[PDB]
């Protein structure tokens, strides 16, 4: 599945 | 794709105990999750966000946990405005995934229904159909079951059914069957009945009427 | 204090477009990372995350209706527009549409994720309802058999009709049931109320306000 436009900001 | 399972599904709970919803993930989310609390018609408030941190306004009672893929909400002193249905949200993947909800109702003890079934108007069938109804009267817990059945047959695909809001004194459901026929094939058969499963009776309740004893 | 408000047709019908606005404020589509949500509620069950937009003019649909829905924003008149194309019965539900946060950002630039996990804000909801019906007015038939008796409150459309009973005298033992939309297209309701076996005439005051349908019907073993 793709993801959030967030999944990768810590 | 994802799929987000919340347990237990619905539950029992008295003013003042303590809660833990669960909402589990397929894949890991990290701690994107978020929890909701719905009141009926109205719409659903942030409680948790980000797995653990609680929505400022949100009283202290409510409390998040996990992450990954376990998850929990726990309420820990249930209050009146706490009574609802408690959404789970995973906002790490596409689509945004909500959970099946958690319905939370007021505990008090078990009440068998008092079922009634009712016959079709002389001046419905005049018009072509016939509805049957069956009444599931002031009961506890909200499950129950009924099964329509015309001498003998299972009726399956034409019945609808409805549920009352848990009652502000009682605290109890009531629930309506709707079994609907066309006139012909009403008057085709004699017995018609409505069987009542619930934890309440210790076996399930027939109620019938025979469309030939007169 | 962020409010959001949904708008648009109470009523569509199959195969037509459905428009849905969402007006806000208390932000701006054009502060960093903010995203405005739709989610539906069919009638007595889950959410159902439909789409999103965000100030950066990103988008993105729920898979199962990619092929239908259209999102936009107009970032000067604080307006989110969902459109539904080509609906069906199973569209029929109440739709939100609700805030996400950006993320903690110290210089214009994120530091922290936290925040926007959650739709923090949501509006009241726009219930939609899609039939191809017709206004008309309900039928009223008694269900006369503690002792029990009621009214089949039998199709009609649209949505509401109010049950009283003995014109407001009795509401003790009363159940009105939620309608139940049938396969015609129609509504049908049922209102029920349990008495002493002794006895004093039970009428049931029906009324649907959009066929100007006022209807007493009295009921009796």
């Amino acid at each position: 599945l793709e993801l959030d436009k967030w999944a990768s900001l810590w | 794709a994802l799929q987000l399972t919340q347990s237990p599904s619905s539950l029992s709970a008295s003013v003042g105990d303590r809660i833990t919803i669960t909402c589990r993930a397929s894949q890991g989310v990290t701690s994107a999750l978020a929890w909701y609390r719905q009141k009926p018609g109205s719409p659903p408030q942030l409680l948790i966000y980000d797995a653990s941190s609680l929505e400022s306004g949100v009283p202290s009672r409510f409390s998040g946990s996990g992450s990954g893929t376990e998850f929990t909400l726990t309420i820990s002193t249930l209050r009146p405005e706490d009574f609802a249905t408690y959404y789970c949200q995973q906002l790490h993947f596409y689509p945004h995934t909500f959970g099946g909800g958690t319905r939370v109702d007021v505990r008090r003890t078990v009440a068998a229904p008092s079922v009634f079934i009712f016959p079709p108007s002389d001046e419905q069938l005049k018009s072509g159909t016939a509805s049957v109804v069956c009444l599931l009267n002031n009961f506890y817990p909200r499950e129950a079951k009924v099964q329509w059945k015309v001498d003998n047959a299972l009726q399956s695909g034409n019945s609808q059914e409805s549920v009352t809001e848990q009652d502000s004194k009682d605290s109890t459901y009531s629930l309506s069957s709707t079994l609907t026929l066309s006139k012909a094939d009403y008057e085709k058969h004699k017995v018609y009945e409505c069987e009542v499963t619930h934890q309440g009776l210790s076996s399930p309740v027939t109620k019938s009427f025979n469309r030939g004893e007169c | 204090r962020i409010t959001l408000k949904e708008s648009g047709p109470p009523l569509v019908k199959p195969t037509q477009t459905l428009t849905l606005t969402c007006s806000f404020s208390g932000f701006s589509l054009s502060d960093f990372g903010v995203g405005v949500g739709w989610i539906r509620q069919p009638p007595g069950k889950a959410l159902e995350w439909l789409a999103i937009i965000y100030s950066d003019d990103d988008k993105r649909y729920s898979p199962s209706l990619n092929t239908r829905l259209t999102i936009t924003k107009d970032t000067s008149k604080n307006q989110v527009v969902l459109v539904m194309t080509r609906v069906s019965p199973v569209d029929t539900a109440t739709y939100f549409c609700a805030h996400r946060r950006g993320p903690t950002t110290l210089f214009g630039v994120p530091i922290a994720r936290g925040p926007v996990n959650a739709m923090d804000v949501w509006g009241q909801g726009i219930t939609v309802t899609i039939s191809s019906t017709s206004t008309k007015g309900p039928s009223v038939f008694p269900l006369a058999p503690t002792a029990a008796l009621g009214c089949l409150v039998k199709d009609y459309f649209p949505e509401p009709v109010t049950v009283s009973w003995n014109s407001g005298a009795l509401t003790s033992g009363v159940h009105t049931f939620p309608a139940v939309l049938q396969s015609s297209g129609l509504y049908s309701l049922s209102s029920v109320v349990t008495v002493p076996s002794s006895s004093q005439t039970y009428t049931c005051n029906v009324n649907h306000k959009p066929s100007n349908t006022k209807v007493d019907k009295r009921v009796e073993p």
